[PDB]
């Protein structure tokens, strides 16, 4: 019912700096999204169908980095951004967002954590700016084997599909 | 943690900067090439500096991680690769003074013009005017006096500056642990690691040199033939035994033969495998060629074009108002990014061009899943090798037959067969002996045999002895001619053009035979034969990943270069000649000479 206010929502978050909106009460008929080529993903993990009766998560992430926002799954965005517990789930559907998200300058809003001690317990956050070293001892960037763990993706709007920007909605079911 | 570990989070941080970096030069370098102006000339510059000075800042910074250290085989070749010194291991001024040298021996290349020695008022430029000479004219003098200014003007210019260069380079070579200048180029085909693949700095100048004796029989033939052919147009010029003068073989140096078709033809009376014609008539457009060429990609099994390939590329000139650069190239801007420049002509030649250039792009996106420092052709010479071999296949009548642009029923004839075999013998053939030379003479000036005051009494002892070629004009040291070339004067490893000769026949062998190819070698078109891709694509997705010599395995089954793939496309050939060469005679004196009296 307020999935308005999610996707057709304007300004989307970066990865690792996710959002939970919570959904309880109203009643959502679920055609919104089901008749609509609109998605290029809407995958579901669970079932498929209604019941007139929730949790959406929203971010946004490079094309090729969609496959991870899947129970199981590789690294990067589900080791240190967004985690699907193997268990759990509902549905997961993005878009291809070029137009909105991405610039012929180059757009470099949109972040995501590649540099991390340990990976995410599933729905996880972590908005910890905090200079990175491969042992645990303190970082003064530019000291060597300081890293920002925090980094722009860049998006500009003629790079590869696999490179473009996807806005990415998981709608988690309880 | 451990000094690998903490190198492995190195390599993880460049990638991910790199890429983003790389692709700011990348789209700044385009903008620039498809519409030259000043503010798009500017930022050409500016990401293009930004790079320069990264690359640097990385290199040092990674010249900390002790390549000694560690055993995960790939992040030891990454690292080798960031940690190079190169230009920064030198004085302060030994540094930025090989750069004034390297620089203005670039410009004085690129600017020198010759005057008519009769006529100041008009002065030829290399190119064109220069090179239009050395390319169609048929007199004696014409050709003899261009072939002498150029190495004369810009010849002896560059003479003091090569004689420095070859210093301050030797002195940076040896102070990265490399026996001279010439082992650090021959360095490029080095790998260390994976056993049963490994490959020595010395190997390479063992295996060239075993390999060129095999090219010999056949050359000294083509040679032989030519010779007899040259001798009528320039009759009394030649002899029936000497060598032959460096300046009536096609083009300034005699890089290429392929000039010298119009009087060496064999049946001058057969006529056009070129469709230009029929692909004007069938009202061909860009789009076509390339939507076509496509196709025959997709055809063995590879990827279409992306989306933003369609999108991004620029296949047709401009025009006016927006000026852009022509010379046909193959994009690889990274981040998916895949496009070609071209300013697009309805000609045959093109439209070989054409898949030429969409073989480039088919290894770029291969490999584009390596890591950044892994993205390019296993050595040197492999990317242009790929590329060869599709304009190889398309160029058979076969292919031209079942696309429709040749007559249904048109037929063979081992006549324009020979035909289209010595054109390509004049260009292939030709320049191997003389590409083998130059890098030999090239290699020596490195180890330090070839003393100041005999650099151009062995250049030519080698030209006589090795490519059966005599000057015009006696060269003192007055000259430099070693260096009136592009390559030689621009700083560039001239060997590759070598290897990827042999390379990208080792590799049509393998992909005709892999495809089932009933007829000679050199007939053979790979199209609908997804079977021999599959073969190909292999060595492809590796990028510089794999030691070059795996790579090799995978498309030849083999761990190393051999030339008889390159003799067995010209064996029609080969014979053909040995009976032109009945009564002619085979060989050359080194000897003899045009100007002696
Ligand atoms: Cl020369
Ligand atoms: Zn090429």
């Amino acid at each position: 019912c307020p999935f308005g206010e999610v996707f057709n929502a304007t300004k989307f978050p970066s990865v690792y700096a996710w959002e939970r909106k919570k959904i309880s009460n109203c009643v959502a008929d679920y055609s919104v999204l089901y008749n609509s080529t609109f998605f290029s993903t809407f995958k579901c993990y669970g079932v498929s169908a209604t019941k007139l009766n929730v949790y959406a998560d929203s971010f946004v992430v490079k094309g090729d980095d969609v496959r991870q926002i899947a129970p199981g799954q590789t690294g990067v965005i589900a080791d240190y951004n967004y985690k699907l517990p193997d268990d759990f789930m509902g549905c997961v559907l993005a878009w291809n967002t070029r137009n909105i998200d991405a610039t012929s300058t180059g757009n470099y809003n949109y972040k995501y954590r590649y540099l991390r001690h340990g990976k995410l317990r599933p729905f996880e956050r972590d908005i910890s700016n905090v200079p990175f070293s491969p042992d645990g001892k303190p970082c003064t960037p530019p000291a060597p084997n300081c890293y920002w763990p925090l980094r722009g993706y860049g998006f500009y709007t003629t790079t590869g599909i696999g490179y473009q920007p996807y806005r990415v909605v998981v709608l988690s079911f309880e | 943690s451990t000094i690998e570990e903490q190198a492995k989070t190195f390599l993880d941080k460049f990638n991910h900067e790199a890429e983003d970096l790389f692709y700011q030069s990348s789209l700044a370098s385009w903008n620039y090439n498809t519409n030259i102006t000043e503010e798009n000339v500017q930022n050409m510059n500016n990401a293009g500096d930004k790079w320069s000075a990264f690359l640097k800042e990385q290199s040092t910074l990674a010249q900390m991680y002790p390549l000694q250290e560690i055993q995960n085989l790939t992040v030891k070749l990454q690292l080798q690769a960031l940690q190079q010194n190169g230009s920064s291991v030198l004085s302060e001024d030994k540094s930025k003074r090989l750069n004034t040298i390297l620089n203005t021996m670039s410009t004085i290349y690129s600017t020198g013009k010759v005057c008519n020695p009769d006529n100041p008022q008009e002065c030829l430029l290399l190119e064109p005017g220069l090179n239009e000479i050395m390319a169609n004219s048929l007199d004696y003098n014409e050709r003899l006096w261009a072939w002498e200014s150029w190495r004369s003007e810009v010849g002896k210019q560059l003479r003091p500056l090569y004689e420095e260069y070859v210093v301050l380079k030797n002195e940076m070579a040896r102070a990265n642990h490399y026996e001279d200048y010439g082992d650090y180029w021959r360095g490029d085909y080095e790998v260390n690691g994976v056993d049963g693949y490994d490959y020595s700095r010395g190997q390479l100048i063992e295996d060239v040199e075993h390999t060129f004796e095999e090219i010999k029989p056949l050359y000294e033939h083509l040679h032989a033939y030519v010779r007899a052919k040259l001798m009528n147009a320039y009759p009394s010029y030649i002899s029936p035994i000497g060598c032959l003068p460096a300046h009536l073989l096609g083009d300034m140096w005699g890089r290429f033969w392929t000039n010298l078709y119009s009087l060496t033809v064999p049946f001058g009376q057969k006529p056009n495998i070129d469709v230009t014609d029929a692909m004007v008539d069938q009202a061909w457009d860009a789009q076509r060629i390339f939507k076509e060429a496509e196709k025959f990609f997709v055809s063995v099994g590879l990827p279409n074009m992306t989306q933003g390939f369609w999108e991004n590329s620029m296949l047709t000139d401009p025009g006016n108002v927006q000026k852009a650069v022509c010379h046909p190239t193959a994009w690889d801007l990274g981040k998916g990014d895949f496009r070609i420049l071209m300013c697009t002509k309805v000609t045959m030649d093109d439209f070989l061009t054409a898949h030429h250039e969409m073989g480039h792009i088919q290894y770029d996106m291969a490999y584009a899943a390596q890591p950044f420092l892994l993205r390019n052709g296993a050595n040197e010479g492999f990317h242009e090798a790929v590329g060869e071999i599709m304009s190889l296949s398309a160029a058979t009548p076969k292919h031209l037959k079942s696309i429709g642009l040749l007559s249904p029923d048109f037929q063979e004839d081992n006549e324009t067969e020979i035909n289209f075999l010595l054109k390509q013998a004049l260009t292939i053939v030709g320049t191997l002996p003389f590409t083998y030379m130059l890098e030999k003479w090239r290699w020596m000036v490195f180890k330090g045999e070839i003393p100041k005051d005999q650099w151009m009494k062995k250049w030519w002892e080698m030209k006589r002895e090795i490519v059966g070629v005599v000057e015009p004009v006696p060269h003192d040291e007055t000259y430099c001619d070693p260096a009136s070339l592009f390559h030689v004067s621009n700083d560039y490893s001239f060997i590759r053009y070598y290897t990827r000769t042999l390379y990208q026949f080792q590799f049509q062998e393998a992909l005709c035979q892999a495809a089932k190819h009933e007829g000679p070698l050199h007939k053979c078109d790979i199209s609908n034969s997804t079977e021999a891709g599959q073969k190909l694509f292999n060595m492809l997705r590796l990028g510089k990943s794999e030691p070059w010599t795996l790579a090799l395995e995978n498309v030849v089954g083999a761990k190393n270069m051999n030339v008889r793939p390159l003799l067995n496309y010209f064996e029609p050939l080969f014979t053909w000649l040995k009976d032109q060469n009945k009564n002619s005679f085979v060989g050359w004196s080194t000897d003899w000479s045009p100007y002696a009296d």
